[PDB]
């Protein structure tokens, strides 16, 4: 898994295209900087004051009237994951009975 | 040198002139945002293997495409996406040619941002209108965004006086794209976000929005001419994964691209052109707290100091980069290793040295420190590659003054060897069968049938049996059949008749074939039978019909041809029938075949004809049978040789049977067999000494091959170990050819050397006391790719030439002559000695040439002297010592060069040689012995001004006769004991060219032996 | 005339500026094979001497020449590109040799030695040498010097007496004269020095007919007439490469030549207005009667025409003469009403 | 027919001794000995990172 060479595409096309999926489309973590120190001091530690980390990216929004639209990376991530399985699906090889 | 991969020592370079900034404006953001078809604002990245485009590099107009490759919904192949974008784009360009006249807008400066996020935005569906108003800028190009009020935060936010902006996607993946080895590298720069760069205009105001901002990944500044202001870069974790065997993160993947960059620049630097900036190197900022030592980021901030500083890589680059040398790259940077180099990396500034060429603290206010205190001991200069070659090639030695133990090398080249390893052979001897003739005479001599010579007893024997299958492995030919009987036939219808005057054998000669063979891959009969009745031989006339007959015939018919068969009465009869398959391996019944293959070929003639006979084993029955029966029935004869397998079998030709007369053997025959035999037996010892067909080495036989291959990284001066090996190895080969081979195994840069011993190298080896060095300056400087070959054994596959073939004639006569415990002395050997390997090893030598040497000075067990003082001068030979003197073929060239006849030459010689204390000597001079036949090609005389006229080397000798010379030898001494020594017939002088392992020739010996009669060597004892 | 009266290079030969000159004159000069044409025009001017010993010349055919300085890639053959045509008499002024052997650092159809002090080798009764100070010497005229005079001595001792031999000198100085003065001339008949101009350098041949007799020659004042032609040559001319502009550069306006235009609009048929009028003809006084190329195109739905000429030294000397700007008459370009394509401007 | 219908193998390979099943080769020999040449290369990177 650490390395991508070692899975062969011949042999193991899906669990490899699945690391791809993986390794390039994961969430990555952001901040959003809370707090003021000038009153209560912050007690964080391991990373410097007026800052949280969050395992998700975080823009803010731009309007108070929200409506749907489908650009950010959980929506892309579970694009990609359905994706997948509809290349699993697709295959005669894996499911013969259906 | 190094820091973990090797880097080019001894120079540095950087470029020094820098282009002036250009302003974008709206005039030029309209001819990029329409596509010319000379010049558009992509190029597109191509595979090194398939020469297919698997990726697209991005230019300043689009460079905003931030978002997912699902939200653009590009087609995959380049020709339709090109349209398709060409396509867009005019669209694009017809609704910003609405909003703003051009007429009006000519001339002021357009807004990156906004221009890079229009496109985008535009390319996405993503609500563009909003930053038409932003388009045309004012006050500056980062106010406006700080204090627009235009929310939108796909691209841009701001922070107070920082405003930070979302760059992405330099480069472009298609769909063809898949991880191959020669695919181009993207860096993580075609992912949706790899770092997000935050604008200001102070550095200040930055580093105080990074107290309270995280610095995780580590931040990177540019400190040059950044692309759109002052700014720093912070990549985020996402991760590079088009480098197999290690996964980097994005931060370290842009500062490896950049030090890339800035490694191809510093070689590229011509000191005229300019570049668009002097160094692309990131220098990280804030993250060191995070990253620390011996991490590849910290690596590679190290190997970005040193690209600054102007350092270049020990190997060359390509000008298109590819996954595998990217990953042999980074594998070759982590590593174990010091960082030699005195430069470290800082963390308040980005420092460079005293004496680095870089002139960037000169064109930046900002950012670099010309440090006094370290210096970098390298010259300053460019690169320099050499070009490489596919074939190795030659290499010659030259030697120093230091000087080591011999057992200290033998240890050295014992561990560097790879000499266990299965050579490709080669060829022996290359060629037509020799031929070798004699014929009988009436006036020479009656002998005896008694006092011929016969076979050797130790004949049968395992070694003697190695010798000759060793030797009919090795030599090369076509049919063994055709050419010994085209020369048979040649040298059968030379013949003429005492009767009558015309010749024994004519056209329509109704002739007989024995010992017919089938296979031959051609037709299904011996090779020779349809040209010689075609007459395609032409130097034979074709005869009227050839019947075949033997055991193995295919269009005759099967007899047993020891005793009679119904047949008729054949005009002429050739037989090839051996004594091997009948005989049961014994003389006694081999003989008495041979006589009953006599009876019956003697009876089978139609009387008035001639019959050709083979005899496998002549022994003294054989010569005694015929000698009583077969010569009192036949006119005439001759029994000749054609040479092409070691062996002892002969040819019996018979002219005129069945005519009473009175015939025996001559003394021209009997030295013809002695000739025959002592060539066997001089041939069969060369034969037992060399190693098997398909042997592999392990370095106890005495001639064969021998290679090491030691390794060199980059330019560096070799240590100790690698210069005692390399000369062990140069005295264990004693100056053969050497050849080279420098290639990349298995990620290492190595060089080979491959030559061959021999044991005239073994005589050198005893020679010396103390093993010389070399100098390894012709090894340091080479920087090609020399790719190598499968090593062979004997390697010249044309031949040796005819000068070749006569040099080791005369050094097989001056080492039979030289005998063990003598002083010597030469005259003009050269910048080698040749001699050194001729002359025994307790035999001192003085040698004299008027070119200084490249032999070493000391080091050696006996004396040698070295010294040039023009030998044919006066005033020198007092103090030299020696027992005898050689001059081999630089006699005539002395006597060429001072433009002197031949004979004041050899008498200046002879008035210098009579003050000298020696009493046996032998020269070579330039004297006809037989009649000039004035070879063509190779030795064509002047008759009128006596010159030689060497055509293969452009010069010309005078000669004079040896009535002259003997003439002014007995004036120098008045008991001179004046000699001539023959030529070898027997090939006794072939030990020094097969040992030394060299494949001969036919026609060229045969040339040098009929040029080595028309310049002879002649031996002078001046007492007795 | 004695050594020490001959001229040698500047001492401002080294710097920055005049490295500069080189380069720039080095990148823009356009050839085909460096080697070739120079190994050409040697050989050319090498075959027409004649001796005084006896009456034909020095050089024949069937010489069996050795060539020093091999390099092997040239886009062609691994080998310097004059020795098949020279080896099958296409120079046509030159006759063919019997054989030729080559030497050097970067062979590949020979072999590499060190070719300042002696090797295992023949007597060559010809023999060509380009080894040059630049690789081996570590940049400075000392070691340089020291080295021009070993591969004099390997020259000299690898010549087959009573041939002849050619070598470059890149950096011809006074130790250099006084070297070759006091060695090389009491051991030649005749020689001649002479230099094919290709790149603007310093560097000349030497070539030296019949090797090895006792005679006595020095130095003639037409050799000294040549040498001062030569270092004033390399002078006027590094002076004229150092005032031009880089190779690749960007115009700013600043550079006392390069190129300039404009690009002002016309909308069909008027007659324009005053400020036109004073621009192109402010344009016409700032180039002086050089060439000056117009193009009329729409560009970005605007019909416009550019005027595209250079500038030079001489035209500001003009733009220096006058008093008052001239104004032109825009006749000869209210009357086009073409569409002439404009093409990308060239210096 | 001049078909190659079978492959002799030689010292590193030689230690194959499972199934046919388990490797899966494709059954043509110029794709078989591309995919052996690619998974060989691969085992070369392997062993030289070792
Ligand atoms: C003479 S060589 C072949 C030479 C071959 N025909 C050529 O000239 O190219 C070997 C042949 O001699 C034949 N042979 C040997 N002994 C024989 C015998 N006693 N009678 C007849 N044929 C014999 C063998 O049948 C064998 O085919
Ligand atoms: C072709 S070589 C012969 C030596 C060697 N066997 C060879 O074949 O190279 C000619 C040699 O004769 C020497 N020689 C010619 N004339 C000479 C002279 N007058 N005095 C001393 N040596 C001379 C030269 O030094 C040269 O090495
Ligand atoms: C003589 S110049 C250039 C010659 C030019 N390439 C030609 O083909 O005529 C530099 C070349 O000489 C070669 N060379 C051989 N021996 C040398 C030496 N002792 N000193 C300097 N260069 C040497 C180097 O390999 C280098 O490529």
């Amino acid at each position: 898994f650490m390395n991508i060479q070692l899975i062969s595409p011949i042999d193991a096309p899906i669990l490899r295209q699945w690391a791809e999926i993986i390794h390039r489309y994961w969430p990555n973590p952001s901040q959003i900087r809370y707090g003021t120190p000038n009153v209560f001091g912050s007690a964080n530690l391991f990373t410097p004051p007026e800052v949280l980390l969050l395992p998700i990216d975080h823009q803010p929004a731009n309007v108070t009237t929200p409506t749907l639209d489908f650009t950010n990376e959980l929506t892309n991530w579970r694009a990609r994951v359905c994706e997948l399985m509809k290349n699993l699906v697709d295959n005669q090889r894996y499911q013969p009975g259906w | 040198a190094n820091v973990w991969g090797v880097r080019l020592a001894d120079s540095l370079s950087s470029p020094t002139i820098e282009t002036r900034t250009r302003h974008y404006t709206l005039h030029d953001f309209y001819s990029d945002l329409d596509a010319s078809v000379g010049k558009e604002p992509w190029r597109p990245l191509r595979n090194q293997r398939t020469n297919e485009i698997v990726a697209v590099q991005l230019f300043r107009p689009l460079q905003g495409l931030v978002f997912d490759t699902q939200l653009y919904g590009f087609p995959g192949t380049f020709s339709q996406w090109e349209q398709f974008m060409k396509e867009k784009l005019r669209v694009l360009k017809y609704e910003v040619l609405r909003i703003y006249p051009i007429s009006t807008y000519n001339h002021d400066r357009v807004n990156v941002f906004v221009a890079n996020a229009l496109v985008g935005a535009f390319l996405s569906n993503q609500a563009f209108y909003d930053l038409l108003p932003l388009l045309i800028v004012n006050d500056t190009m980062i106010s406006d965004l700080l204090g627009t009020g235009a929310a939108l935060s796909q691209f841009f936010q701001s922070h107070g006086e920082v405003l930070e902006v979302a760059a992405g996607r330099k480069y472009l993946q298609m769909n063809n794209y898949s991880n191959d080895d020669d695919d181009p590298p993207l860096f993580a720069k075609d992912l949706s976000d790899y770092a997000k760069a935050f604008y200001s205009d102070t550095y200040e105001v930055l580093d105080r929005f990074f107290w309270t901002h995280d610095s995780s990944a580590g931040v990177l500044v540019h400190y040059d001419k950044p692309t759109n202001g002052n700014h720093y870069i912070l990549g985020t974790l996402t991760q590079m994964v088009s480098a197999p065997p290690h996964i980097i993160n994005a931060t370290d993947a842009l500062l490896l691209e950049s030090c890339l960059e800035q490694f191809a620049a510093n070689v590229r630097a011509r000191s005229a052109q300019p570049v668009t900036r002097l160094d692309q190197c990131y220098h990280l900022r804030w993250g060191a707290q995070y990253v620390g030592e011996d991490s590849l980021t910290y690596r590679l901030g190290v190997l970005s100091l040193l690209a600054t500083n102007g350092y270049q890589l020990a190997r060359p680059i390509p000008k298109q980069l590819t996954n595998r040398w990217l990953s042999s790259f980074v594998s070759q940077v982590v590593s174990d290793g010091i960082n030699e180099t005195p430069l470290w990396p800082q963390e308040r500034y980005v420092q460079i040295a005293y004496d680095s060429p870089s002139v960037v603290d000169g064109a930046t206010q900002y950012g670099y420190v010309r440090r006094n205190q370290l210096r970098l001991g390298m010259r300053i200069s460019a690169l320099q590659s050499l070009s490489d070659t596919p074939a190795p090639v030659q290499w010659l030695p030259q030697y120093t003054i230091d000087q080591v133990a011999v057992d200290e090398g033998d240890a050295m080249v014992s561990q560097l060897t790879q000499l266990p390893l299965r050579p490709d052979y080669g060829s022996i001897w290359i060629g037509e069968a020799l031929s070798y003739y004699v014929d009988y005479n009436r006036s020479h001599r009656v002998v005896l049938s008694s006092e011929l010579p016969q076979l050797p007893d130790t004949y049968f024997d395992g070694d003697e049996q190695y010798g000759r299958s060793l030797f009919s492995l090795a030599r090369k030919v076509g049919d063994r059949s055709l050419v010994k009987d085209t020369a048979v036939l040649k040298h059968a219808y030379q013949a003429i008749d005492p009767n009558t005057g015309k010749e024994y054998l004519r056209a329509g000669q109704s002739v007989a074939y024995f010992g017919a063979s089938a296979g031959h891959s051609g037709a299904d009969q011996p090779l020779v039978i349809e040209p010689w009745m075609q007459g395609k031989i032409s130097g034979v006339p074709p005869p009227s019909s050839v019947r075949q007959f033997g055991y193995d015939v295919a269009k005759g018919a099967i007899v047993d041809l020891a005793r009679p068969f119904p047949s008729g009465d054949y005009q002429f009869v050739y037989s090839d029938v051996d004594q091997v398959v009948d005989g049961h391996d014994d003389l006694s019944i081999s003989s008495g075949l041979v006589e009953s293959l006599l009876d019956s070929c003697v009876h089978a003639t139609a009387p008035g004809g001639s019959f050709v006979m083979k005899i496998n084993f002549p022994t003294r029955t054989v010569w005694h049978y015929i000698e009583q029966k077969i010569l009192p029935n036949v006119t005439s004869y001759m029994l000749i040789k054609p040479f092409v397998t070691n062996n002892v079998e002969v040819f019996f030709v018979a002219f005129g049977v069945h005519q009473q007369s009175a015939l025996t053997w001559t003394s021209g025959v009997y030295f013809f067999l002695v000739d025959h035999f002592y060539r066997y037996e001089t041939l069969s010892a060369i034969s037992r000494q060399l190693p098997s067909f398909g042997y592999v080495d392990d370095g106890s036989s005495v001639t064969g091959i021998e290679i090491i291959s030691i390794e060199n990284p980059g330019f560096s001066n070799m240590t100790q170990a690698a210069r005692v090996g390399i000369s062990g190895l140069c005295a264990n080969v004693g100056n053969a050819r050497k050849s080279i081979a420098i290639y990349e195994s298995h990620g290492a840069r190595v060089l080979t050397i491959t030559s061959r011993r021999s044991p005239a190298s073994a005589r050198r080896k005893a020679r010396l006391r103390y093993l010389p060095l070399i100098d390894p300056r012709s090894l340091e400087v080479q920087a090609r790719t020399i790719l190598p070959s499968n090593p062979v054994l004997f390697d010249n596959i044309n031949g040796a030439s005819p000068h070749v073939c006569l040099t080791m004639m005369y050094n097989f006569e001056v080492s039979s002559a030289v005998y063990d415990g003598d002083v010597v002395l030469d005259l003009g050997t050269g910048p080698e000695a040749k001699i050194l390997e001729l002359i025994p090893s307790t035999s001192p030598v003085t040698c004299v040439d008027i070119r200084p040497t490249a032999q070493p000075n000391g080091c050696w067990n006996v004396r040698t002297t070295f010294l040039e003082l023009d030998y044919l001068s006066d005033g020198w030979i007092t103090g030299v010592r020696g027992d005898i003197v050689t001059c081999m073929l630089s006699l005539g060239a002395a006597a060429a060069g001072k433009s002197m006849t031949f004979d004041a030459a050899f008498q200046q010689l002879v008035r210098v040689l009579t003050r000298s204390t020696a009493n046996v000597l032998l020269i070579q001079v330039n004297c006809p012995t037989d009649v000039i036949r004035t070879i063509k090609g190779y030795l064509e005389i002047d008759q009128t001004n006596k010159r030689y006229k060497f055509p293969k080397f452009g010069r010309d000798e005078p000669y004079s006769d040896m009535d002259s010379l003997e003439r002014i030898c007995r004036a120098a001494w008045p008991n001179c004991s004046i000699t001539w020594v023959p030529l070898s017939y027997d090939l006794r002088w072939t030990k020094l060219a097969l040992l030394e392992s060299t494949t001969l020739s036919s026609a060229s010996v045969r040339i040098a032996e009929l040029m080595y009669k028309y310049m002879p060597i002649m031996r002078i004892d001046i007492h007795g």
